[PDB]
């Protein structure tokens, strides 16, 4: 229980897959103008993040882990292709999932499904957990923390962006060079927790 | 070698694995039945169609030819239809074209509708009564150095009904046409010599569709007047291609054969007793001339009108003469022709100079209320811009200038 | 009773004397043209035509039926146009005593008329503009109808004249308004006074309700958001108690009722009091020997929410119960803005003047600051009683959403209700006009 | 032509203009080395997919387009990795993950969809060389800037003699962490709106 | 000589509309009485710093060596020169002479580098150059340690001006702190000239620590002044005589400082309540919990309170307004985060001794999301026809 | 049927980036792993005092100069197996290989501990003149890994070599110095009562001392990482036995 707590606080704080490690930046700077559509992004990529890094947990430590087949056969040049495959194929049938059955979880949150089915938010978080190695329950614990914590970093972008009604910008700065230096004032701002090992 | 065999295989089943489960996924969870657009609640027509396609191309393809001009790109804006119960959401160019009190009442694009869902349509009465023509033109006589008037003639003893300031279509096939079979006389061929314009030509390639409007008020049976002119390759740019369908019509002669396509129009004369004031310029003569014809012979009024026409030049003044008979016949109108600069050929005695300014020295400097008015305007972009301006400096409101831009 | 506890109480000086004493000889009047809100006029009169009392001048083109009618007769001398030719006054010397009557009913059956007499009568006089929608704060469509009548039998506005003394005096006519109110108003009609007794009608659709604190607890947009919250599709009406007089006397008589009771105060006033005057009287000779010497501003209604009575706006506006004058302030001083002000004037307290209590200060008009940014606060909210974000909203005017701003509330404010938010600003600000600017956009996109 | 490679450089820069291509700018720029390898990387994958995409655009169904795509793109990305790791060791192992997200990065699969799906096998590369450039302009701007400032050297070569070598120059701490690459991103899109007043976007 | 027209006179304006009266307060009155609320502590930091550099001199040299000494550092034979003395018993004068030579370069440098780009940008866009700029020049210049190079603080003061404020469109129109953005980047950029044992007593040669550093090292009982040889008191650190930032060591004073500032209605109590809920609420929770290894466990709420700059940032940093809340609750939620993240960042951290930068950095990018909350949470007040 | 033409093209496709793939990642495994062993041998080269510039030039000097071992922490004796492929970090990984150290023993906070570690002895012809120890601990941010060549004698350390530190790079990143490094060498690790005596002095180190070496400026808290450190793989759970032995004689 104190293990599981260590990995959710880590994820969401001390280790942001938005403003940390740089994942998903052009989703997170391009639909950072509204908090409502922000929220509704954040909630899509903690349910896909979810579902994404235990399954790929499985499939790995089922084929593509050295020996797991047969002893003396590595597959590991394969976990990119399966990675990804894995990523489009969950999100294609959540989304007809969510559009079939639940007119309004479709209408909330899956319209923003066609924006993530190949986000390097995902796919670092498969890879990251294909390096650290975890468990199925760690799995599970990091994909929601880091979804999380993602949703985080881009409603507080939005709410940012939206308070910025009343600022007068430059006009060579005006839209995106602005919100790259409010992304990097967020990221000198959350560099809070460098130094805790969680 | 062991290894490459298990990669190979892998590699195959995963991505065949994926490929299956996505394809069993779509069969059984997406809809593949009829949708039925009832284009109208009353009636029993209704449109069967497959969720894959678009609102218009589907209201097209079943015959209904909604109000569109440019075809494409919702550079238009006039495929407006009302949904009561149909594709629920709406897109930015909608938003940026219409405004949430046309968003309550259910008007919306039909360019841009997603038909996945059963649609309740409300179609005005006007869209159902558009027939496709054919037409011999009688002639294709000049009326100014660029003006050109085309006359058609509508088979089968009948009229197309239409109000006066309403406008047709007009198709055309891929064609390829030399400037110098244009048929020019020597009075105005004059600048077209000194300009050397009959070096050019046009090739299209695919059927194109553009709007022109009637120059006769809709008791004159029988005939379509228009008034086209040339859309040459602007002063900035000569060496870009000409326009398509001006030179197409340029090209018609006598006995020759062309469509139109459905009577429409949204600048008509509103119902008021009070002052109308007629700004016309260039090519905006066809639906003055509509409008006034109509107002003095068939409805036969007693509203002061008045009418003040902007030309270049004496040999750019067409449709004196049905204007002088107006003029004398009725002490309701009155029209005044304003030359910007003529030439010592045209023994001028008049007014000179342009339009907006002549208009406001000579009748609204003095006039009592210039507010109290109705003012139709149509002509080239700077006159309405001049002419604009002028009424907004003195007072008159938006709901008092009625406009049509050519192609706004 | 409903307590307000967040506003101010501007002390100016000057208050007036609470007696009512006849006013000087008035000799030209004028119907303003911009004070109605979103009127474009169609002039049924022109410069030099005798004119008889509620005889129509102009009509509104966007409001059709809508009759504004001359206060007295005489003959139109003047027909003021600004820049864009837009109206500015219709001036009419007075001459003679010629007017026009209408139907005259017994005090009895005033409350049972009909809704379409009622509107009728009340579109041929001209007591129809007394009336004021909210949202938008418009003259009502006379096809339209209403739940809620707001009746403003209370003025808490700075220098202001006291309701009590007026209702007093045509109690009678106080009565017959809200008899005819009650017939006109087909949900409620509600009287928002003071604690002090006013007279009172027999109908249980008359309800009287007590407000008690300063200002803004006087204004019929706070009385309409603690009693019947108003948003897009509930609307309420509002009518000030002295056109409720009026309206009581015209459907008594068969005349139109122009006399006004004004308060003529200010700091640069000599013997402030009461004053009997006609609408849209001429300010200038108003005020004529009865000014201190030097150069002031003439203001029609309070110092917070007025209008610069100047030229072609010298005249008395309509929804205007007071005229306000008080010296024009150019001075520069050295250090003015470091000084310890004794007496000085802040809702903050860095100043000196607040230690000092029950003081009056000699207020001109000068903005003690030039235009800057917003950096709040926290002013904005020890005057604002209503339930809303006050500097959310306003930094929403100023950037421009209106989508926002509706959101957050802005359709249920007008011009005077931000007064006191454009007093306690820093930058400057005027929010007025933005508010105004939002609840355009509004009407327009609509 | 030669504009077809030279467009997407300033006309329409990836980074700059279309925010595809983020991910990669702020992480992979602390080294102009890694910079270059990236740009090279990104050039030889875009290119390759874009030919091949348009070599079988009439024969992707549907259904599983973006399942065919990424394939070709996971295939081309996988051998620039395995070459990567066995002739340039040492860049790999500081490129560890973003060679992975090579597939993710929005360039690559945008000009498949946008372009390559409606042109021919030969423009498809130029587009894909193009865009490659148009990428490799900011990260070794970036690139160039952050390790000239935060380390004093260039491509691993002292220029600056560091203090703590026996120099003159204190190096700056933060061309090494997350801020910095943002504001270098903002300042060169100030600059390159300045000069090309087009590309402003509009008020409000 | 124009800026002496705008900055000397009263404008000398009328209104034009609605209130044709207004409020004696503007822009320039708020910002020169916060630019003067910090004078105690500005005069009583430069005070401490002589007095703690003269004494960590005395201590390590004697003799031959302090004429050596001071013949080499200018501050020191300026101070000898213009009439103070270096020795043991050198009253209030040579000390606040001592600490005006550290002080002075630091806030003029950081003065007219900050001017320098903030009239650039005011020229540019066809502005008048507005006061707001001096709370920013002063807070800076005092929130660093008495040993900063100069082109350091011409560094930091312009990333704290051109990026953190004057890029968004001046004062009232960005949403971070501008004078805790240029310490951040000195901080992180350039982190030994701000940081350790060197930097903090200006007294050439000398090393030793701070007590917030002291404290996480061995707790209560390590809290020892090695150039007296005296254990520190809390009486020490409330009145200030301790090491640290030029203007940041005297609690009392700030207190006298602050005190004005907030009842005047400036400043924001109730993010100071906030600040103070936040911090006694962690601070008793870890001393609840404890830890034997981690010293910081044990640290009271009335030592956080006196140590580190913690009340500096609350009483003059926290309470700015263009960055806080501007709803009520979220300037109460904003101060309880401030005081949270301050006590974590002092407790968890091991890199960090104090986190009040970082803490309000922080703060500043989550304060419009409390204030999102607040205000939906009224919205549907307002549909249900309540307000 | 549609589905034919799709799971055709399906099919060759998988096929043919199949062939591709699994052929180049297959034929380049053995150049992988040697570029993946060049680092730690040029390392341990450096270390050792060989100087060697190309691949060719390392792994012939390699191959010549240094041999594997492994060695047992318990006891301090050398165990036999295939001391050049080991991987310690995966065998403490492992439980079943590695031990969990309790807080009163785990002075460096490494948390896990092997139970074989490799041993790299220089060597001469026949004559070993130097034993390379790895040790590692824990920093401010990061697990600090390094490289010490003792001498034969067991206490005079040769030289030091942190290759993989990870803190800030001009604060407590020093510990890659040249002359912090250089420092090192002369230095002994153990006093005459065969205890650990390696000292990280704060603020300057007596000059001529043989267990003073100089702390790092700014940063005590990467300083403090070393000192812990050498008490932990100087101590009876680490290096200890195995020192003693060569101390003794016979290495
Ligand atoms: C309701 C309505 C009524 C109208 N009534 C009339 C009417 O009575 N009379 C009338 O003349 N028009 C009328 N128009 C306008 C009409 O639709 C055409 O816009 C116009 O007649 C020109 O037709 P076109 O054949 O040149 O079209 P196009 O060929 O599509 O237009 C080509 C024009 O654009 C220029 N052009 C094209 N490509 C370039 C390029 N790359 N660079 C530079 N220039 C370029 C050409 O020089 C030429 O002027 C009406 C439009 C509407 C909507
Ligand atoms: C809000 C306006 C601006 C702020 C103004 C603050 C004024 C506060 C009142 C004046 C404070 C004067 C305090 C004098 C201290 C007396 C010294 C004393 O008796 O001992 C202090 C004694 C502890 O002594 P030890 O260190 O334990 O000694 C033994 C060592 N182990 O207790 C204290 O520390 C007293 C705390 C000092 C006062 C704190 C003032 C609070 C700071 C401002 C916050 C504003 C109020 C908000 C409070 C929110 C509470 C939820
Ligand atoms: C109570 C008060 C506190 C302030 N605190 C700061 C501060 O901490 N840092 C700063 O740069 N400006 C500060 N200012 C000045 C002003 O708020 C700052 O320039 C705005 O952030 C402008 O964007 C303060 C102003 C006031 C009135
Ligand atoms: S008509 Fe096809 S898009 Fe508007
Ligand atoms: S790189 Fe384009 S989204 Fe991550
Ligand atoms: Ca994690």
């Amino acid at each position: 229980m104190e293990h599981y707590i260590s990995l959710l606080v880590k994820s969401i704080f001390i280790e942001n897959m938005a403003l940390s490690f740089f994942l998903g930046m052009c989703t997170f700077l391009a639909v950072s103008k509204k908090v409502k559509t922000s929220f509704g992004l954040g909630i899509a990529v903690i349910v896909v993040l979810t579902i994404s890094v235990p399954v790929n947990n499985l499939v790995y430590n089922l084929v593509l882990k050295p020996d797991a087949l047969v002893e003396g056969v590595d597959l590991s040049f394969l976990n990119f292709i399966t990675f990804i495959g894995v990523i489009a194929a969950l999100v294609q049938i959540l989304e007809m999932i969510l559009d079939r059955f639940f007119p309004p979880l479709y209408n909330a949150l899956g319209i923003f499904l066609p924006l993530i089915t190949v986000n390097c938010a995902i796919f670092g978080g498969v890879s990251f957990m294909v390096q650290r190695d975890y468990s199925f329950a760690e799995s599970v614990v990091y994909g929601f923390g880091s979804g999380v914590g993602w949703m985080l970093a881009i409603v507080a972008l939005a709410g940012i962006r939206e308070k910025m009604k009343y600022s007068d910008v430059p006009p060579g700065l005006r839209g995106l060079g602005i919100t790259f230096i409010t992304a990097g004032l967020m990221a000198l701002g959350f560099m809070s927790f460098s130094g805790v090992q969680l | 070698m062991s290894t490459i065999i298990f990669g190979v295989v892998m590699f195959t089943l995963i991505i065949l694995a994926l490929v299956l489960v996505i394809l069993f996924a779509k069969s059984k969870l997406v809809p593949t039945g009829d949708i039925t657009i009832s284009i109208n609640g009353d009636p029993e027509k209704a449109i069967v169609t497959q969720p894959g396609g678009k609102l218009l191309t589907a209201l097209a393809g079943a015959g209904v030819f909604v109000s569109s001009a440019c075809g494409g790109g919702g550079s238009c804006g006039q495929c407006r239809v009302k949904i009561k119960s149909g594709g629920g959401d709406i897109l930015p160019t909608e938003l940026d074209h219409i405004s949430k009190g046309e968003a309550r009442e259910g008007e919306r694009l039909a360019c841009q509708v997603a038909v996945k869902a059963d649609m309740d349509l409300e179609l005005p009465e006007e869209i159902f009564g558009v027939k496709k023509w054919e037409c011999t033109v009688i002639s294709n006589d000049n009326k100014a150095t660029f003006i050109k008037e085309l006359k058609l003639a509508i088979p089968d003893g009948e009229s197309v009904p239409f109000r006066a300031g309403g406008y047709i279509q007009i198709e055309a096939p891929a064609h390829h046409v030399k400037y110098a079979d244009f048929d020019v006389p020597e009075k105005y061929r004059g600048d077209w010599d000194k300009f050397n314009l009959f070096r050019y030509e046009s090739k299209v390639d695919e059927p194109i569709i553009r709007a022109y409007s009637m120059a006769n008020y809709p008791e004159e049976f029988g005939i379509i007047m228009l008034n086209v002119r040339i859309a040459t390759p602007p002063p900035n740019n000569p060496n870009v291609p000409p326009g398509q369908m001006s030179s197409y019509i340029w090209s018609l002669k006598a006995g020759d054969k062309c469509t139109i396509s459905g009577p429409f129009g949204e600048f008509f004369a509103k119902d008021t007793d009070a002052e109308m004031v007629f700004i016309g310029g260039g090519a905006g003569m066809a639906p003055m001339r509509s409008h006034i014809f109509d107002q003095l012979k068939r409805l036969k009024s007693k509203r002061k009108m008045s009418y003040w026409y902007g030309a270049r030049s004496k040999r750019e003044m067409f449709y004196v003469e049905d204007f002088d008979g107006l003029a004398a016949e009725n002490d309701n109108f009155v029209w005044h022709c304003a030359l910007s600069d003529p030439q010592p050929e045209d023994n001028w005695t008049g007014y000179t100079g342009f339009i907006h300014n002549v208009l406001y020295e000579n009748y609204l400097k003095d006039h009592e209320a210039p507010e109290d008015c109705e003012y139709y305007m149509c002509g080239p972009p700077m006159m309405n811009a001049a002419v604009i301006n002028m009424l907004k400096n003195l007072g008159v409101e938006e709901e008092n200038i009625l406009l049509d831009d050519f192609g706004g | 009773m409903i307590t307000i506890k967040k506003g101010l109480d501007l002390p100016i000086a000057g208050t007036p004397s609470q007696v009512i004493s006849d006013g000087k000889a008035i000799k030209k009047v004028a119907l303003l043209g911009e004070e109605y809100v979103g009127m474009r006029p169609t002039m049924h009169v022109r410069v030099g035509d005798e004119v008889k009392k509620a005889q129509i001048l102009f009509e509104d083109k966007k409001n059709p039926g809508v009759k504004f009618t001359s206060p007295v007769s005489g003959k139109v001398v003047e027909i003021n146009r600004g820049a864009k030719r837009v109206l500015q006054s219709v001036v009419i010397e007075v001459a003679g005593d010629d007017q026009v009557t209408f139907d005259k009913f017994e005090a009895n059956q005033l409350a049972s008329l009909n809704r379409d007499a009622i509107k009728t009568q009340l579109v041929e006089s001209g007591l129809w503009t007394a009336f004021r929608t909210r949202p938008f704060s418009k003259v009502p469509a006379i096809d339209s109808t209403s739940e809620a009548i707001f009746v403003t039998a209370m003025d808490t506005n700075p220098l202001a004249a006291e309701p009590t003394v007026v209702i007093n005096e045509q109690s009678e006519a106080f009565v017959a308004g809200l008899d005819v109110l009650s017939a006109l108003t087909t949900g409620k009609v509600y009287v928002c006074k003071k604690g002090t007794s006013l007279p009172r009608s027999q109908q249980p659709n008359v309800e009287e309700h007590v407000f008690d604190g300063p200002h803004p607890a006087g204004l019929a947009g706070t009385h309409m958001h603690f009693l019947y919250p108003v948003s897009a599709d509930h609307v309420a009406w509002s009518i000030n108690y002295q056109d409720v007089i009026a309206v009581g006397q015209l459907f008594l008589t068969g005349e139109l009722y122009t006399q006004r009771v004004v308060s003529l105060a200010g700091p640069v006033v000599n013997k402030p009091r009461l004053v009997r005057t006609v609408m849209g009287a001429s300010l200038e000779q108003l005020v004529d020997s009865e000014i201190m010497p030097g150069e002031v501003r003439i203001i029609s209604g309070s110092v917070l929410s007025g209008t610069k009575a100047t030229g072609p706006h010298a005249y008395l506006g309509r929804y205007h119960l007071q005229v306000s004058v008080l010296r024009e302030g150019r001075d520069k001083e050295l250090f003015g803005w470091a000084m310890p002000g004794k007496n000085k004037f802040s809702v903050t307290r860095s100043f000196l003047g607040h230690l000092f209590k029950g003081q009056v200060y000699n207020m001109t008009t000068t903005t003690n600051g030039s235009d800057r940014s917003m950096v709040p606060i926290g002013n904005y909210e020890k005057v604002m009683p209503l339930d809303m974000e006050p500097t959310l909203l306003l930094r929403d005017l100023c950037a421009g959403d209106s989508d926002s701003a509706v959101r957050l509330g802005a359709l249920e404010l007008d011009e005077e209700d931000l007064a006191l938010c454009t007093f306690v600003c820093p930058g400057k600000y005027e929010y007025g006009q933005l508010l105004r600017e939002c609840l355009d956009k509004i009407e327009k996109e609509g | 032509l030669k504009k077809s490679v030279l467009a997407p450089v300033l006309d329409n820069n990836p980074i700059a203009l279309q925010v595809l291509g983020v991910c990669s700018a702020l992480a992979v720029t602390t080294k102009l080395e890694t910079a270059f390898v990236m740009t090279l990387a990104v050039m030889f994958v875009t290119a390759l997919s874009n030919f091949f995409v348009s070599l079988i655009r009439n024969h992707i169904p549907n259904s599983v387009r973006i399942i065919v795509q990424m394939a070709i793109i996971a295939s081309l990305v996988i051998v620039v990795d395995q070459i990567l790791k066995a002739y340039l060791y040492d860049i790999s192992k500081q490129l560890s993950v973003f060679v992975g997200l090579i597939i993710t990065n929005c360039i690559v699969m945008g000009r498949a969809e946008a372009f390559a799906m409606k042109s021919e096998p030969i423009p498809s590369f130029i587009d894909g060389i193009g865009n490659g450039l148009g990428y490799g302009f900011v990260l070794m701007t970036v690139g160039f800037f952050r390790e000239l400032l935060g380390s004093g050297k260039l491509f691993g070569l002292e220029v600056l003699p560091l203090i703590s070598n026996g120099g003159w120059y204190q190096p700056n701490g933060l061309m090494l962490l997350a801020p910095s690459a943002f504001f270098l991103i903002g300042f060169m899109i100030w600059a390159i709106r300045t000069f090309k007043p087009e590309q402003v976007e509009a008020k409000e | 000589y124009e800026a002496a027209a705008t900055l000397f006179y009263t404008p000398g304006l009328v209104t034009k509309r609605s209130s044709h009266v207004r409020d004696s307060v503007d822009l320039k009155r708020i910002m020169i009485m916060v630019w003067l609320a910090v004078f105690p502590a500005m005069f009583w930091g430069m005070y401490n710093a002589g007095g703690q550099a003269i004494a960590a001199l005395n201590h390590l040299y004697s003799g031959d060596q302090l004429a050596a000494i001071v013949a080499g550092n200018w501050h020191y034979w300026l101070t000898e020169m213009l009439g103070g003395t270096m020795s043991s018993d050198a009253g209030w004068g040579s000390k606040m002479l001592l600490g005006a030579t550290y002080f002075l370069p630091i806030y003029a440098t950081v003065f007219i580098v900050g001017g320098f780009w903030e009239v650039l940008f005011c020229m540019v866009r066809k502005h008048e150059v507005n006061e707001g700029f001096f709370v920013t020049s002063i807070l800076f210049a005092l929130i660093v340690p008495p040993t900063l190079p100069l082109w350091q603080a011409a560094l930091g003061i312009t990333f704290g001006v051109v990026v953190a404020k004057e890029v968004f469109g001046g004062t009232g129109r960005n949403f971070l702190n501008p004078a805790l953005a240029g310490r951040a980047f000195l901080f992180f950029a350039y982190p030994a000239q701000i940081s350790g044992d060197l930097v903090w007593t200006a007294a050439d040669g000398y090393s030793g620590a701070t007590a917030l550093s002291q404290w996480a090292q061995g707790g209560a009982g390590a809290l020892i002044n090695n150039a007296t040889g005296q254990t520190i008191t809390w009486m020490d650190a409330f009145i200030g005589n301790i090491p640290g930032s030029i203007g940041e060591v005297s609690t009392l004073a700030l207190m006298i400082g602050a005190a004005f500032i907030v009842y005047m209605g400036i400043a924001s109590w109730r993010i100071i309540g906030g600040v103070m809920i936040g911090m006694i609420l962690l601070s008793t929770l870890f001393n609840v919990i404890g830890s034997d290894t981690n010293a910081m466990f044990n640290m009271p709420w009335h030592w956080h309170l006196v140590l580190g700059g913690f009340a500096f940032g609350m009483f003059f940093m926290a309470t700015d307004p263009v960055s806080a809340s501007f709803t009520n609750s979220g300037k109460w939620a904003y101060g309880i985060l401030i005081g949270v993240m301050c006590v974590l960042i002092r407790v968890v951290n091991p890199a960090y001794p104090e986190g009040m930068m970082l803490a309000i950095l922080f703060a500043n990018l989550f304060a419009p999301l409390f204030d999102h909350v607040v205000v939906e949470r009224n919205i549907k007040r307002r549909l249900a026809r309540y307000g | 049927d549609s589905i034919k033409k799709t799971l055709f093209v399906v099919i060759a496709l998988s096929l043919v980036c199949s062939i591709i793939v699994s052929a180049a990642a297959v034929g380049l495994r053995d150049k992988q792993k040697e570029n993946a062993a060049l680092d730690k041998q040029s390392k341990i080269l450096q270390v050792a005092g060989i100087e060697a510039k190309g691949s060719k030039q390392i792994v012939e000097l390699f191959n010549k100069s240094i041999e594997p071992r492994l060695v047992d922490f318990n006891t301090g004796d050398f165990v036999e197996g295939d001391a050049a492929n080991y991987d310690q970090r995966k065998a403490a990984k492992e439980a079943s290989e590695s031990i969990k150290l309790t807080a009163e023993q785990d002075k460096a906070k490494i948390q896990r501990r092997a139970n074989v570690g490799v041993v790299y002895l220089v060597k001469d012809g026949d004559k070993t003149s130097k034993v390379i120890l790895p040790v590692h601990g824990n920093g401010l941010w990061s697990m600090m890994y390094a490289f010490v060549a003792v001498e034969t004698d067991g206490n005079t350390v040769s030289g030091l070599t942190y290759y993989e530190q990870g803190e800030t790079p001009g604060l407590g990143g020093e510990v890659e110095n040249p002359a912090w490094r250089a420092q090192w060498v002369g230095k002994k690790l153990f006093d005459e009562n065969h205890k650990p005596a390696i000292k990280i002095v704060k603020g300057g180190a007596p000059q001529g001392s043989e267990h003073g070496v100089d702390g790092l400026s700014g940063a005590t808290l990467t300083s403090n990482g070393v000192q812990n450190t050498f008490d932990f793989w100087l101590g009876d759970m680490g290096f200890g036995p195995f020192l003693t032995k060569v101390r003794d004689g016979g290495l």
